[PDB]
């Protein structure tokens, strides 16, 4: 979503996403997947957001 | 073999028109002669 | 820059002339870009060649200017001999000509009217004239139809404004036509408008009339 | 080897190795046929699939469960293959897509008809011929049917008024 | 009182800034969506964004049901 | 449309082969080549065959077609193909959407011509305001 | 006369304020007439919100059972509405400018708010309709209008509603078409949960002078390009809408009549039905008559184009 | 004479409907008020890069005539610049605008008092009683010229052009296709007509223009103008735009969905005028 979908990419981010079970994924690609589904599809956890970035 | 892209489907249709157009206009002429009766004005006052 | 190329040669013609012009008429025709000749026809010079002894080149030349390919073959004997830019260039020219009155050209006509015996070079002769802004439409392989959307125009023996002023005028009275036309449909639906106006101010006055009586 | 396989049989191209799995599990001796298996699950190989399949069935589908589950693991890989590949062509011969495929004409067949029933392939079969038609969608119809049935249930609707009034 | 001054001041940017956006949600789908539409992200801090929406069920706004999530009476 | 004359020069500047350590998947050079005179075969072409598909690209025509499906599933080619009849219906503007640009290219090039006489010619623009006030 | 409709007549305005027919029935305002001028100010500001609502007010005055509007102006919004409200400096810039236009001229007050819905359709939601029922409370007569920039690109003509609350309590008749508008999944439930509590105005036009010069002007300016296709109701969505809704009433009223059949002296029923009846057929003669009027021009400008010679 | 002759314009004005609906608005509620056409004042403001002036809205003024001349309430108008700056900030003062005929000996009063507030200001003047088919609106810009010796102000025609965002174009297009079909299907197809009935008198303009210009080079003028007359020849080849048979088979199909389309609408009026006149008839003689 930031490679193909946006072409400006200025004043942008994209960070890490770290949960409670120490998965990651990237800021936006977690909070699209948030839209339907919200049980951190590695597992059946709820996801919580223990972090952002590296 | 009708695929109803020739004229002649659309001429029937306007055709159609006419004959709906004439009926409309007979149906209100005789709507206005029923509104010009005695009673629906009574009824009316 | 090939209108500066050609402005450049005008240039030349009004002075050295001759073989030397002949050899640049040969290098204009060699010379890609040059898809207009219309600006060379009306120099002085050009005229000079008419009474000239040398003729070949004239005759080359007017037939760039308003001939086509089939008629530059019927006149191998009497032109000089053309190069592969030459040829070319003529070919995309009758396309032209032909683009101008069909929109659709088949690739029956195409393989006709050009000598065009391979088919994969007479897309390579299509595919050239589109990419240098000549020519633009689409190719239609499965029926074999080149569809052409716009197309650049040709040069006139000056007998071709009769038929321009007839055209003209004949989209003028079509104009005129429609307009008289509109006028007639709006006059029309006044009218019905006031027929409406009429029906309700009859309903209106019977309406009274019954209220006063009462 | 169970959360691969069950993470492979819940057709999500999601990686069942991210961080949970450690690093180095993904190069273990014994995992790294499984971690084949996924790199050709996630990029779709059949034919890498299946080779990876024979060479290393001693721990492929050595455990009965797999081996019940091979079938069905061979079926889901096969139909995304398909599922792929009808889009791009439309009205295709058959025996085409079984050499794609490396299997016979009529499991194709059978998969064909299994995708239709499950509304993923907007298109039909012709036998006969051995041809497989799928429907353009570019009529840009469903909108004459609404037309014609609003049509029709008003219409019939005046009628039934007018007669029950009159 | 550093970290308690710390934290003072990102929770009042958390609530100033997610009742601008002021969308219903299910559960997890808006708290999430609230956090790209700020400036410079992880200053948010996720961990503030929840428990004062659910300390915002006292009142309306938002009364934010306890269980069932889906209560988040959305009329001022 | 590029041909093979042009490799040459590109491929020797690249990395005195291919810019990267080799390419070897037909060169990255002609699987550029095939992809750029595959989109330019889709600008112009309506649709196409097998056969005159692969002598465009030089390429045998089955690997045209499998390039182009390709093409097709990564949606960088809108359109799509007939293997009975062996023809890739690359793309058609209805009837509609071609009629109203070429309506839309006629008027601007009207308004084009009418700019120039305007421009390049002030007594031509005298003289129509001379006809209009006559008329 | 086309120009009486600007004429402000101030005592006869507090005359109809110190009346309150509206105190009477809750159902009196019907027609919502709406100048060219505020019509263009309210689209350009909605557009200029983008996909960000904005709002306004309405400049006006009532008319029987009609709401007429003439004007509208920005407040200023420091930091989108950083406060409560879209208001900020509100009535700073409002009050200024209602002096100032009790010194140039403009007399007609205020008359209602605007609000913009970028892309999901004209309704009110529950902040809305509270916020309407308040206006309804202080300044009775006022209109909470919506537009939809977006809709107005995507459909072509100006998305724009006019609407009015009922008081806590109040039912509304049976009497309802409630034409179906295309609500996104995240609006779509507190859509359904206030869409009882108001109804719609009929929104209507009247020319003007300002009409005039406003859209001769810009449609010759524009238009040149004439064709724009013809048909912009081909998109399904609008047309399929319209006729689906004009169905279920049709249907409704039907299973009316099927019910009242049984029942013998109910003059009640017969009237709403008849009244349903002709609105849905009004409706359908509108949506007929447009095609028509679609279909006329793209002949006459295809036959002139394609083979006048 | 306070029109400048020779003189050419110096920047360019990009002008709005917005601006052009406000000082319709104002002219017409000052008739309406005072009777006569009482002429109107107010201001210009928009955004200006260089010598690109866009025009985006206008507020109005404060008039006062005292002995015989206009003086502008400029602390009025200082008060409502400080009050369009909490809307607005992107906006700055161009100039203002008037409504009249030709330049008065009060607008170049009026124009002096505009010209001391800000730099270069913008006068503007529309005429409401016009009757011509052209725009009745002009903009002039202030220019210092030697009269007998005294430096006398003088305006200068500017050539404008017509600024106007996607936005704007399909607002005011809904405003026209509000004022072609009437409320209640009044004048449906009246202003209707009349709208490809201009566009095609336009057309039939350019074509005349053109057939002019031909004939004209085929007495005088330059006998072969090249770019011009090749182009017009290959565009009369699109006049007879034609078609094939897909083309015709669609516009068909077109026309009969829709005139089925205005069958059923007939058929929708034809019922409802057949239920009002049943419901009569249960009423006139029937009982029950
Ligand atoms: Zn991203
Ligand atoms: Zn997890
Ligand atoms: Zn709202």
């Amino acid at each position: 979503e930031c490679q193909a979908n946006q072409a400006s990419a200025t004043s942008e981010e994209c960070t890490v996403a770290w949960g409670v079970c120490n998965h990651a994924f990237h800021f936006h690609c977690i909070s699209r997947w948030l839209k339907t589904r919200q049980v951190c599809p590695l597992d059946n956890r709820e996801w919580e957001f223990q972090k952002y970035g590296h | 073999p009708e695929k109803y892209n020739n004229p002649a489907m659309l001429h029937n249709i306007d055709q159609e028109m006419l004959k709906c157009i004439e009926l409309d206009e007979r149906l209100k002429a005789m709507d206005q002669e029923i509104t010009v009766n005695p009673q629906f004005v009574q009824k009316s006052m | 820059p090939s209108s500066n190329l050609l402005e450049q040669f005008i240039l030349l013609a009004k002075g050295t002339s001759g073989s030397a012009l002949t050899a640049l008429i040969s290098q204009v025709l060699e010379a890609p870009g040059v898809y207009v000749f219309g600006e060379l026809l009306e120099l002085a010079n050009v005229q000079e060649l008419a009474e000239g002894a040398n003729a070949a080149y004239l005759q080359l030349l007017n037939l760039f200017a308003y001939g086509t390919y089939p008629d530059y073959i019927a006149n191998k004997e009497s032109l000089p001999e053309l190069s592969t830019a030459q040829q070319n260039k003529l070919k995309h020219l009758t396309i032209v000509s032909l683009a101008s009155r069909m929109k659709c050209i088949p690739y029956s006509v195409l393989l006709k009217d050009l000598e065009m015996r391979n088919l994969r070079e007479l897309e390579d002769l299509i595919i050239e004239a589109v990419y240098t802004d000549i020519i633009q439409g689409k190719l239609d392989q499965r029926n074999q139809l080149l569809e052409v959307d716009f197309c650049i125009g040709r040069d006139i023996r000056k007998k071709d404004i009769n038929n321009i002023v007839k055209t003209l005028h004949e989209w003028c009275d079509g104009c005129e036509a429609v307009l008289l036309g509109i006028e007639q449909q709006v006059l029309r639906a006044n009218q019905y408008k006031e027929n409406h106006n009429r029906t309700q101010q009859q309903v209106e006055a019977e309406v009274t009339n019954i209220k006063k009586t009462l | 080897k169970y959360l691969v396989l069950a993470n492979m049989l819940m057709k999500s191209g999601i990686n069942p190795f991210d961080s949970q799995e450690a690093k180095p599990y993904k190069n273990d001796p014994e995992i790294l046929a499984m971690t084949n298996l996924v790199s050709a699950y996630q990029n779709n190989d059949i034919t890498e699939f299946e080779k990876i399949l024979k060479t290393n069935h001693s721990n492929i589908m050595d455990d009965p469960f797999i081996r019940e589950h091979i079938e069905e693991l061979l079926r889901n890989i096969r139909t995304q293959v398909l599922i792929k590949l009808i889009k791009p062509y439309t009205r295709i011969h058959i025996p085409f897509i079984s050499k794609e495929l490396n299997i016979d004409v009529a499991d194709v067949e059978s998969l064909l008809v299994q995708c239709i029933l499950d509304n993923t392939i907007h298109g039909r079969i012709d036998q006969v011929n051995q041809l497989l038609e799928l429907d353009h969608q570019k009529r840009g119809g469903a909108r004459y049917t609404a037309l014609d049935k609003w049509t029709n249930q008003l219409n019939s609707l005046n009628q039934a008024v007018v007669s029950k009034l009159a | 009182q550093k970290v308690d001054d710390d934290r003072k001041h990102e929770i009042e940017a958390a609530i100033v800034r997610i009742m601008k956006s002021r969308k219903k949600m299910q559960h997890n789908v808006l708290v999430a969506e609230v956090t790209q539409q700020l400036k410079a992200r992880f200053l948010p801090s996720p961990v503030v964004i929840k428990k004062r929406i659910e300390g915002l069920i006292e009142r309306e706004y938002l009364a934010r049901t306890p269980e069932d999530r889906k209560v988040y009476t959305y009329v001022a | 449309i590029i041909r093979g004359n042009q490799l040459q020069e590109f491929a020797a500047m690249l990395m005195p082969h291919q810019k990267a350590t080799t390419a070897d998947g037909s060169s990255i050079l002609d699987r550029a080549v095939i992809e750029h005179n595959l989109l330019s075969a889709s600008k112009l072409y309506n649709n196409i065959t097998f056969e005159e598909l692969g002598a465009l690209l030089e390429i045998p025509a089955a690997k045209a077609e499998k390039i182009a499906s390709q093409m097709i599933t990564e949606g960088r080619m809108n359109g799509f193909i007939d293997q009975i009849d062996g023809i890739v219906h690359f793309e058609t503007r209805e009837a509609l959407p071609t009629w109203d640009k070429q309506i839309q290219s006629l008027c601007f090039q009207v308004n084009n011509l009418l700019e120039k006489i305007s421009q390049t010619a002030p007594e031509w623009t005298a003289q129509a305001m001379e006809a209009q006030m006559a008329q | 006369s086309i120009d009486e409709i600007y004429k402000y007549d101030k005592k006869q305005q507090q005359e109809i304020l110190a009346a309150k027919p509206w105190t009477k029935d809750h159902h009196y305002f019907k027609y919502c007439k709406i100048s060219a001028l505020a019509l263009l100010k309210m689209v350009m500001h909605a557009r200029s919100g983008g996909n960000l609502e904005v709002m306004g007010l309405m400049l006006g005055k009532v008319d029987g059972e009609t709401m007429i509007i003439m004007d509208s102006f920005a407040l200023p919004v420091e930091g989108t509405e950083t406060r409560v409200n879209a208001q900020a400096a509100a009535y700073e810039y409002m009050a200024a400018y209602i002096e100032n236009a009790k010194q140039v001229g403009r007399l007609e007050n205020a008359i209602g708010w605007y609000a913009s819905h970028p892309g999901y359709g004209c309704w009110l939601s529950g902040i809305d309709v509270s916020t309407q029922m308040l206006n309804q409370q202080f300044q009775e007569p006022f209109v909470a209008v919506v537009i939809d920039p977006t809709r107005t690109i995507s459909a072509g003509k100006v998305n724009l509603g006019a609407f009015r609350t009922y008081p806590k309590g109040y039912k509304p008749p049976d009497e309802g078409p409630s034409e179906y508008q295309t609500i996104p999944l995240n609006k779509i439930e507190d859509f359904g949960v206030h869409c009882k509590q108001y109804y719609a105005l009929e929104v209507s036009y009247f020319k003007s002078s300002l009409d005039r010069k406003l859209l001769e002007l810009l449609w010759n300016k524009y238009w040149v390009n004439t064709l724009s296709s013809s048909s912009l109701l081909t998109n399904a969505d609008y047309t399929t809408g319209q006729v689906f809704d004009l169905s279920e009433k049709l249907e409704q009223s039907e299973a009316q009549l099927g019910r009242g059949s049984f029942m013998l002296g109910l003059e009640t029923h017969d009237r709403k039905s008849e009244d349903k009846l002709a609105k849905a057929t009004r409706d359908s003669c509108k949506t007929t008559i447009e095609a028509i009027h679609g279909l006329m021009s793209q002949v006459i400008k295809d036959k002139l184009f394609n083979q006048i010679n | 004479s306070v029109m400048a002759c020779g003189v050419t314009g110096s920047v360019s004005v990009a002008l709005h409907p917005l601006v052009i609906l406000n000082i319709s608005d104002h002219w017409i509620r000052m008739r309406s008020q005072e009777g006569r056409p009482v002429q109107v004042i107010g201001a210009l403001i928009g955004k200006q890069e260089g010598r690109n002036i866009e025009v985006m809205n206008s507020f109005e003024l404060l008039s006062h005539t005292v002995e015989e001349k206009i003086i502008i309430d400029k602390e009025y108008y200082y008060t409502k610049e400080e009050q369009f700056k909490q809307v607005f900030k992107e906006l700055e003062f161009l100039g203002w605008y008037t409504t009249g005929g030709p330049p008065d000996p009060s607008d170049i009063h009026v124009h002096k008092q505009v010209c001391e507030i800000i730099e270069s200001p913008l006068f503007l003047k529309l005429n409401p009683m016009t009757k011509h088919t052209d725009l009745p609106v002009s903009v002039f810009e202030s220019v210092i010229d030697i009269i007998n010796g005294e430096a006398t102000m003088l305006f200068a025609e500017l050539t404008y052009t017509l600024a106007t965002e996607e936005a704007e174009r399909i607002g005011v297009d809904h405003v026209a296709r509000m004022t072609a079909t009437g409320s209640g299907e009044n004048s449906t197809v009246a202003e209707h007509l009349i709208a490809q009935h201009s566009a095609i008198k336009m057309l039939h303009s350019r074509v005349k223009l053109i057939l002019e210009y031909v004939k004209a080079s085929e007495a005088g003028e330059v006998p072969f103008n090249h770019e011009i007359l090749r182009e017009a020849y290959a565009l009369c080849h699109c006049l007879p735009v034609l078609s094939t048979d897909k083309f015709k088979t669609d516009f068909y199909d077109q026309c009969n969905d829709v005139g089925l389309m205005a069958y059923l609408g007939t058929i929708t009026k034809t019922c409802n005028t057949m239920n009002q006149f049943v419901n009569k008839f249960n009423v006139l003689y029937d009982r029950q």
